[PDB]
DNA sequence: ATCAATATCCACCTGCAGATACTACCAAAAGTGTATTTGGAAACTGCTCCATCAAAAGGCATGTTCAGCTGATTCAGCTGAACATGCCTTTTGATGGAGCAGTTTCCAAATACACTTTTGGTAGTATCTGCAGGTGGATATTGAT
DNA sequence: ATCAATATCCACCTGCAGATACTACCAAAAGTGTATTTGGAAACTGCTCCATCAAAAGGCATGTTCAGCTGAATCAGCTGAACATGCCTTTTGATGGAGCAGTTTCCAAATACACTTTTGGTAGTATCTGCAGGTGGATATTGAT
């Protein structure tokens, strides 16, 4: 028996996404490609953020991604930042930013 | 006797705190206020430690974000000192009023 | 001793694909898990509404698709769709 | 139970230094002396709203404990979504 | 040709109880209807969510009430609950 | 036969509200009282807004509620305004308000 | 007498909006800034509406396509159905 | 010869347009903008008459509400002339930027 | 202060756009009845994790000093409001046809069900490893002079 | 610019919390195969209602003038940052026990169909009137003197 994930070529669980779409009461019926597509997107987005988070972890000379690196990944990325525009990442901090007028001399 | 000019430790502090992620309000004091307010809503309530911790991460995030907005409002008024009017202007536009 | 489901094994899988020498704090994972949960509810939601508005009792991958183009910004939408299309296409033929 | 201490004026636990740090993380260089009272005021409104909603979730579940998931749902309800403390 | 339901006649009935000699323009009724649909969708939305969070398969009047308390402002929330309970009490105590 | 709406003493259709609650994919099951409660809540609110816009029409020497009246009714009431805080009433205009620092000096 | 479509949102029009908004004095540069703003609003709303149109396999953007888009941008509107 | 002072008509207009509810952009030039914008998203589209109306109602409402906040911003900086920076400050605090 | 130009208010008038009442219908709710399926309160008990307190660790309050920021004052000059109308762009209504919407239809794909395999969580005991926070010790940044 | 007070920056460094490892099992997933229902695409089609345009409408682009507003410049007062000083309060690690949550037994209530009745929505018809405009004539506001 071959799992539906591997069928669709995904690491993310197509089975589980199918199952959660049912109990979730979104519609009467859930099509066969619905969870495959959804799993594929879900897998994509998490790959996209971990690629970026990983970098912030490397830039910081660390081996483990912590929430700061997640926050740094999202916030420094236009399209991710908008997506998580109304989302707060616990223990993530803020991007370094000081307004110009506050810097000394002239 | 050596002294720093007003504003130099301040920008030192900003560099420091924008770097770090640790919570800035003392845990227990924040725990008390949560409990005092919740009590006023309902008696004999209990708090999972991570509930309080959720509420602090939430609030600090909210307050910090608000200070940026506030700080932008000051600079608009061609100032560098945030004032209650700046908070107030930020909150009105935000639709918090 | 009830079982609590999460995407942690899958996230990690994909983490090793992108950075095989890089680990993840159980807290970053805790967030990474909320992110997938959050984005699930949101796409499912739009798909849910989308079907209602079209007197359709079924969410096909097509509803997931308009749901993705509605939800995600610009280039994220463009790439997600491709991967969704790609995975559904590679699924249709593989039985 | 034998004696549970009275809670009052805990808002003053949100010290001047703590507020200052928050403003510094916000990127604030200069703070008018009236801010700390005003911030405290604003924080009070914030908590009251999230807690009212959280407690409501608690009471609907007929619990005496405010769960982390109670707060997380109150936060998403008011459009202050939080990752990192549960589902 | 196909039926297009509205709250219009029921909005209108209520108007006559509240202001017997006052009418309503078409456009104002179309806003009234929109409003009723809106609030219904919100309260059912919350009632739906409560049920899930507590692993319950039924949306009961208890859910609708807690939903009302979470969506409506103080005095508006209070009065709504009293009207909501009152109607559920009358309906029950009638053969 | 007797209508559930008359049983509850309501103008708002309990049967319809029950119907729409089922086909709404909100949960697996709809309790018997829930649509009664909900119908009451919706009715009450409908009455509250027609009341105030009723007065708003009266104040303006009128007998027909137009959109403007509903807008005066909502935005002039602190609680209704908060509930509809992110809703736009088509053809409703705005409340007469001028910032007092823009007024001509007397 | 060829003229840009966005420029069709004339100065007197933008001024009347400013007026209803209770604006007393208007910098000359506002009218171009405002036109830019209106463009961003519409793109954002239209994009989503048209996305509803395409899903329905239609060539006519219907008021519901717009109303729904408006609701999902968080700009709920009453008086056109829904 | 007779002339009103600057700001006198402005006030008269403020008072006027806040009394009325009629839309303040001319239908046609708006409708073309709507269509022109949609053409980038799909070619050979058609628009329901009520749909353009819905879009107008919303755009105008939005902009009028934006001017309010813009004006509170201009006043904050101790001015009475709404400038592009005011619109920009309003928008950033709203979240739009 | 008066004075005249004109904006604004209000009482009265009325055709007609838009509201409303009136009829016969029919598909489609909503209700009534009986057979069935189940969801969640109840009562009980494991056991996680919360309140609470004691020691031990560190940021808080407070007074003083004065740096430089805010806010007032003044002032010049630039810049946006006011003005009048025929020019041209929009509004208004008339009429072709695009396409949306209603109808019938049939099958590819939805659900249901039922044994059969897989596997993702945990649980109990184990070892591995990234990094926090201590150390000193070499390299800026800042502000007095 | 130069000297000195101190923040800042690495870089290695040893403890250990938190992460990683695997071994055992196991309930609940996910799979597979087959019998059974149907959602919605498809195809045809009628009739809105939409793009178009001709004539009717009436708003705005224009360019001159200067009221008054913005922004620069100047400076007096005093507020808020910096810092030193003296210790209170929080943090952190540890132990009985409330209430949450895991499991099981049991029924009031909710679902599934069918059949009986009704209600709301349309439609085609004429039936009705609130109030948007137009008017006239008094009065208030504004700006000039
Ligand atoms: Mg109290």
């Amino acid at each position: 028996a071959k799992t539906r994930s591997s069928r669709a070529g995904l690491q993310f669980p197509v089975g589980r996404v199918h199952r959660l779409l049912r109990k979730g009461n979104y519609a009467e019926r859930v099509g066969a490609g619905a969870p495959v597509y959804l799993a594929a997107v879900l897998e994509y987005l998490t790959a996209e953020i971990l690629e970026l988070a990983g970098n912030a972890a490397r830039d910081n000379k660390k081996t483990r991604i912590i929430p700061r690196h997640l926050q740094l990944a999202v916030r420094n990325d236009e399209e991710l930042n908008k997506l998580l525009g109304r989302v707060t990442i616990a223990q993530g901090g803020v991007l370094p930013n000081i307004q110009s007028v506050l810097l000394p001399k002239k | 006797p050596h002294r720093y000019r007003p504003g130099t430790v301040a920008l030192r502090e900003i560099r420091r705190y924008q770097k770090s992620t640790e919570l800035l309000i003392r845990k227990l004091p924040f725990q008390r206020l949560v409990r005092e307010i919740a009590q006023d809503f309902k008696t004999d309530l209990r708090f999972q430690s991570s509930a309080v911790m959720a509420l602090q991460e939430a609030s600090e995030a909210y307050l910090v974000a608000l200070f940026e907005d506030t700080n932008l409002c000051a600079i608009h008024a061609k100032r560098v000192t945030i004032m209650p009017k700046d908070i107030q202007l930020a909150r009105r536009i935000r639709g918090e009023r | 001793k009830t079982r609590k489901e999460s995407y942690a094994i899958y996230v990690y899988k994909v983490l090793k694909q992108v950075h095989p020498d890089t680990g993840i704090s159980s807290k970053a994972m805790s967030i990474m898990n909320s992110f997938v949960n959050d984005v699930f509810e949101r796409i499912a939601g739009e798909a849910s509404r989308l079907a209602h508005y079209n007197k359709r009792s079924t969410i096909t991958s097509r509803e997931i698709q308009t749901a993705v183009r509605l939800l995600l910004p610009g280039e994220l939408a463009k790439h997600a769709v491709s991967e969704g299309t790609k995975a559904v296409t590679k699924y249709t033929s593989a039985k | 139970k034998r004696h549970r201490k009275v809670l009052r004026d805990n808002i003053q636990g949100i010290t001047k230094p703590a507020i200052r740090r928050l403003a510094r993380r916000g990127g604030v260089k200069r703070i008018s002396g009236l801010i700390y009272e005003e911030t405290r005021g604003v924080l009070k409104v914030f908590l009251e709203n999230v807690i009212r909603d959280a407690v409501t979730y608690t009471e609907h579940a007929k619990r005496k404990t405010v769960t982390a998931m109670d707060v997380v749902y109150a936060l998403k309800r008011q459009g202050r979504t939080l990752y990192g403390f549960g589902g």
